[PDB]
């Protein structure tokens, strides 16, 4: 059986509301933070997860419930960033230059992807429509593809002169290329180090919320340029002392569970849903 | 290749073939569908 | 205080632009990098005749230098009736910017803390603390129910917890509903109990330099853009000016007269 | 060709119409893009034009509709810009201090300007209204602008002394200057290289629309300090690789250019009316 | 004001019409001579502006209404002949082997024309009919075509090989080149000096006036051998002084406005069809 | 299409049943099997993967949708085992002394775990209930627990010496350890190579199936004493030769197939609730 997904649910406009429910949501959910090494540096400190972890119960978590974890910074978590948890708050610290990789993450981990395999060796590949993307992680993603006409030639590159091959994202640990939607293309991608999936972008993984800590709004989750939308679970706070970050985060952690939401979770922790 | 590579022409013409559909006449495509179209007809329509 | 009730019937009223020019002030504030650029002096009353053709009269214009963000961040008068704030923008400068934007053009209520005596909570959302001085350096140490220091040690001032340092404005939140113990630097910087009441509607803050970093609100959640915080994209002081004072009418007419009735007397630039 | 100007159109609103115009002064719709030079350096390329044009094919415009029209950066393109085409996209690489010279010149190809002539020796001059402005366009151009009075007084300056005046604009290539509306100007603005011209500004303009490579939204094409709105026209995106910028715009041309409209074109590739 | 849309008017037939308009087209427009510099040189004066300027506010242009513009000789201002004015007068003293370039002058001029760009190193070409011609204009234009059959294939000529190219045109500062209608083709000109341009007919251009001031009828400006009208805005006079010619233009200035009339493009009523 | 609510469906007890759908599970899905290198080892061949694909063709799996993985051995096989493919078959050659590592590693596997993170350093954990397990994965485990009393401290241990915890797996690739219900613990377990997971126990996992080669009946996947059941999912088979083996995998694998099922949890189905 279904759980009923064709059967509609007919309601009413006269019911009363059901009261709160802010307390049980505490009582069951798991917060969880997602904070750079530069946070710890900057405390100078190591009973600082306790008392943040008290704090948060004195906000109204029970004790076993936030769960800190540290990332050397926003490139390096990309490399396979598995969110082990339940209400996902990722603190990222704007830096110049970083403005793309730090979108293509928040874009990961913010909206559901379905990845399949791709072996780059074998066999060309198309981008199916506006919703697919290649994502391609590892230590050392350099990517360079040759797209390839009707005749299985390439145009701009031959495909056995690998120097002529059009490079679309060089050294990222993460790198998510789109290209253009309907032709083959013969990808030259370091094997040994970086793997690359043909991602489907489905509806918004509505758990996690990025916490951006620097710079001005830069986030563009969508790839495609004419549109540049403002997700509520994308915030912005300004800062120069990590302490009043995290001080910030805790007073306000009620607003931002508000904002999220919990039944859009996975069983795996791994940001996407691989389908062989 | 993963498979043949003229799909994406088919949905070109899918495309220009489902706003086509707008402009056809009716009460003298009523007697086309009463006239028998068959093997040397049907093609012969070809642009060029 | 009381309900008023009116027709929707009612005709329009003339423009009252007219009456609020002849009788309210305008008064700028800028930056000294403002007046080292223009390399002038008669420049101030050249504005003036300037800003007279647009309607208001001769005094009724009134310009105060200020050195710089941080320098003009403690303890900022607002001698006027309606108040333009120039912010160059820089970077390391964006969230001084930003506490200054939400120091004037929010309408704080608040009384002194005795930091040396007591133990200070925050009872809510609006509740923050404002710390001003020479130099502010808010150490924190957060207790316990036992009145114990959780992460800090009630004696020991170094296992305190730095949330602003060599700050000349700091406004702080910590968490809600926990006594706090307060090691703050009593020579230099003062430190004040702070309500955030409605908005200042006399203040406005046009922003000099580049993108949306302003955000009057501490919440994460809520990044409002309020009608009074501009921007315009500046490269010649004269420019920057010369656009405020062909724009007065709009600048004007998107603040309003300050609704608040106040106990503390101060001087004001009323005529 | 309308000359029933005034007179008003019915139209109902429950009934979609199968008559329609069919207009047709063209061969086919046009598209040309303007890049930074330094967008041919990264590629290293030169059949790169041909690759492109052969994926606008793919992507369904005809061969001969998509034009590249190179420019070597945003302040030398500003001086007398020129949308030679019909459905126009402009790259800017955005850089730190280049910001007011960026929204100037995005102002000017976006909206629509009527200029008229202004020979600064003769006449003073003066600017009527909010939707006046004076554009100075040049190898270089050195704005010196001395407010006069009822009396023809000079305020702040020497009629004669011309270092008393006040200088709004030096060494830009396009200098879009706002003055005080309702009081004459004495100009001087180095006559040998750099031409002034008084020009209102009409509705928009939408064959071009401005894909931003690099920072956040700062775009102020509006001169009035109130009014910041970002209109559909001033697209966003990060960037690492101008490949992947490329790539990125081909994929998506059909919605940029179904965000664009061709009916707003002119005779003229002049970013301008010039009205003598 | 419904712009960008056809809408018939209902006129009536026996509505007494208005009064004259001849005081309003003098007290609004600006009269704009162009003469060569052959002019000025016999002329031997320099006052002459001045005087003609007197002489023109006789009749009834305000002074700055008139306003003269010098040209060094027919086919150095035949190159991108830019008539930015309003009531456009131009003179063009005849002489042998200058047929065809003052004929494609005034082709140019007399008509407004449609100009999409061409990229000559990256596609072919073709003319869609009757009114599409293609517009070089230069330094130094030696346009070389050769056609192409379906095939891609060169006939007269091969495709890589330059010196099979068929001139059409060498060496001209201006040529309006029309090939065959509906043949592909590929063009070869000096890059560096002459642009090219697909340019398209639209209707005539009210705005200029041609006064040729020497010999017989030779202005054929319709590139159709069959039809060749004398439009009433190609003028000519018999000359042997250029004080005479600027005499008699002077004193019939009246009748030469009324054989001209407003540019209908730049008119609000075109806004939004190609208006300039 | 109605997620995450749970909608009472209704059905008829007359309707009749449906065309059988033998033919999609095989032409769809893709099997998946995983194997003892020492299967291999005997095996000493190498078209072999070829030869079992073939074979699975003759039974109706299409070529590419049949994927072989050979794993070392049971032990270092369930150190997190991921079985990111759509009909999953785990072969296992029981063997003396793994009785309870393979018992583990089939409960890992054959239900669906829900696991969040554990901070060993800083809380002290619980188990709500019987559904309610500790898995620990590494190369090394070694878990010592040391419960707590009403008032924090311990009760046979001391809070403070690790050598006085009670010690409840050792040096174990994968340990699923259960302990009294709501008893606080202080766990201490080596966090530099073996991470732990407070996992709750879901519905079971149809999509894989294990395959005992060796000897009797042992899989207890129930941590209950009482019951210790039999699954469909878990069959036994006698061997002696591993070529045998493949080929009654080969074909009886429609047979296994009808036991096992698709995964609840893989379909958009179990959108909203916990999909994978
Ligand atoms: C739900 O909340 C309301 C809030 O007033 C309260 O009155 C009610 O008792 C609550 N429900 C139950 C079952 O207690
Ligand atoms: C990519 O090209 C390099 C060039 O040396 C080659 O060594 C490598 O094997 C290639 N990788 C793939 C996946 O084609
Ligand atoms: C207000 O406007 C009306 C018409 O708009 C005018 O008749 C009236 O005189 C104005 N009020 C005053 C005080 O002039
Ligand atoms: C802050 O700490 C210093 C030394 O740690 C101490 O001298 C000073 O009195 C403290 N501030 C207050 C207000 O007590
Ligand atoms: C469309 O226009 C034609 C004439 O132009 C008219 O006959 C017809 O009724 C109109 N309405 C339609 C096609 O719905
Ligand atoms: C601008 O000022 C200079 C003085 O340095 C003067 O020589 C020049 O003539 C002025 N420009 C104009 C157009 O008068
Ligand atoms: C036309 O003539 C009448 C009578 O002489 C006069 O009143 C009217 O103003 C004239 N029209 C114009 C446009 O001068
Ligand atoms: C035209 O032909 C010459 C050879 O005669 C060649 O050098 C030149 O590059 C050609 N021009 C173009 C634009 O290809
Ligand atoms: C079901 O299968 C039978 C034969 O196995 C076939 O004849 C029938 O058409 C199938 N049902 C449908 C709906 O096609
Ligand atoms: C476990 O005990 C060892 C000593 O045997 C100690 O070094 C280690 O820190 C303990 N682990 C944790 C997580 O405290
Ligand atoms: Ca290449
Ligand atoms: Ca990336
Ligand atoms: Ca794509
Ligand atoms: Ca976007
Ligand atoms: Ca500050
Ligand atoms: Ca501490
Ligand atoms: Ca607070
Ligand atoms: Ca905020
Ligand atoms: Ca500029
Ligand atoms: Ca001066
Ligand atoms: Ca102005
Ligand atoms: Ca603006
Ligand atoms: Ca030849
Ligand atoms: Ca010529
Ligand atoms: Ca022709
Ligand atoms: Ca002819
Ligand atoms: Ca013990
Ligand atoms: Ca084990
Ligand atoms: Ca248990
Ligand atoms: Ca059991």
């Amino acid at each position: 059986q279904n759980y009923g997904l064709n059967i509609p649910i007919t309601g009413s406009m006269d019911t009363v509301y059901s009261n709160s429910t802010r307390e049980e949501v505490f009582l069951t959910s798991t917060l969880c933070l997602y904070y750079p090494t530069e946070a710890s540096t900057q405390i100078s400190d190591g009973e600082w997860k306790d008392s943040l972890s008290q704090m948060f119960l004195i906000k109204g978590w029970p004790t076993g419930s936030v769960y800190f974890k540290e990332y050397s910074n926003i490139v390096d978590f990309s490399v396979d960033p598995q969110l082990y948890c339940d209400y996902n708050l990722v603190l990222m610290k704007y830096d110049q230059s970083l403005e793309l990789d730090m979108s293509e993450l928040a874009d990961l981990i913010l909206n559901e992807w379905l990845c399949n395999p791709m072996d780059i060796t074998l066999y060309y590949y198309q981008q199916s429509g506006e919703s697919n993307k290649w994502i391609s992680m590892g230590s050392s993603c350099t990517v360079k593809v040759c797209p390839l006409n009707t005749q299985t030639l390439g145009i701009g590159c031959q495909t056995t002169n690998v120097d002529s091959f059009e490079t679309v994202a060089e050294n990222e640990k993460l790198a998510i290329v789109d290209v253009v939607d309907g032709i083959n293309h013969k990808i030259n991608l370091t094997t040994t180090t970086c793997t690359i999936r043909n991602c489907k972008k489905l509806g918004p993984r509505e758990n996690v919320a990025v916490i951006q800590v620097g710079g001005a709004n830069i986030l563009d989750i969508t790839a495609d340029p004419t549109t540049n939308p403002q997700i509520e679970r994308m915030m912005r706070v300004n800062w120069k002392r990590w302490w009043q970050v995290f001080y910030t985060i805790v007073d306000y952690i009620n607003q931002i569970v508000q904002v999220m939401s919990k039944r859009s979770r996975s069983l795996n922790s791994a940001a996407f849903y691989y389908r062989v | 290749t993963v498979r043949q590579d003229l799909e994406r022409q088919l949905t070109n013409l899918r495309e220009e073939f489902n706003s086509l559909s707008q402009e056809i006449a009716m009460a003298q495509l009523i007697d086309l569908a009463l006239l028998p179209l068959d093997m040397f007809s049907m093609f012969s329509g070809i642009k060029s």
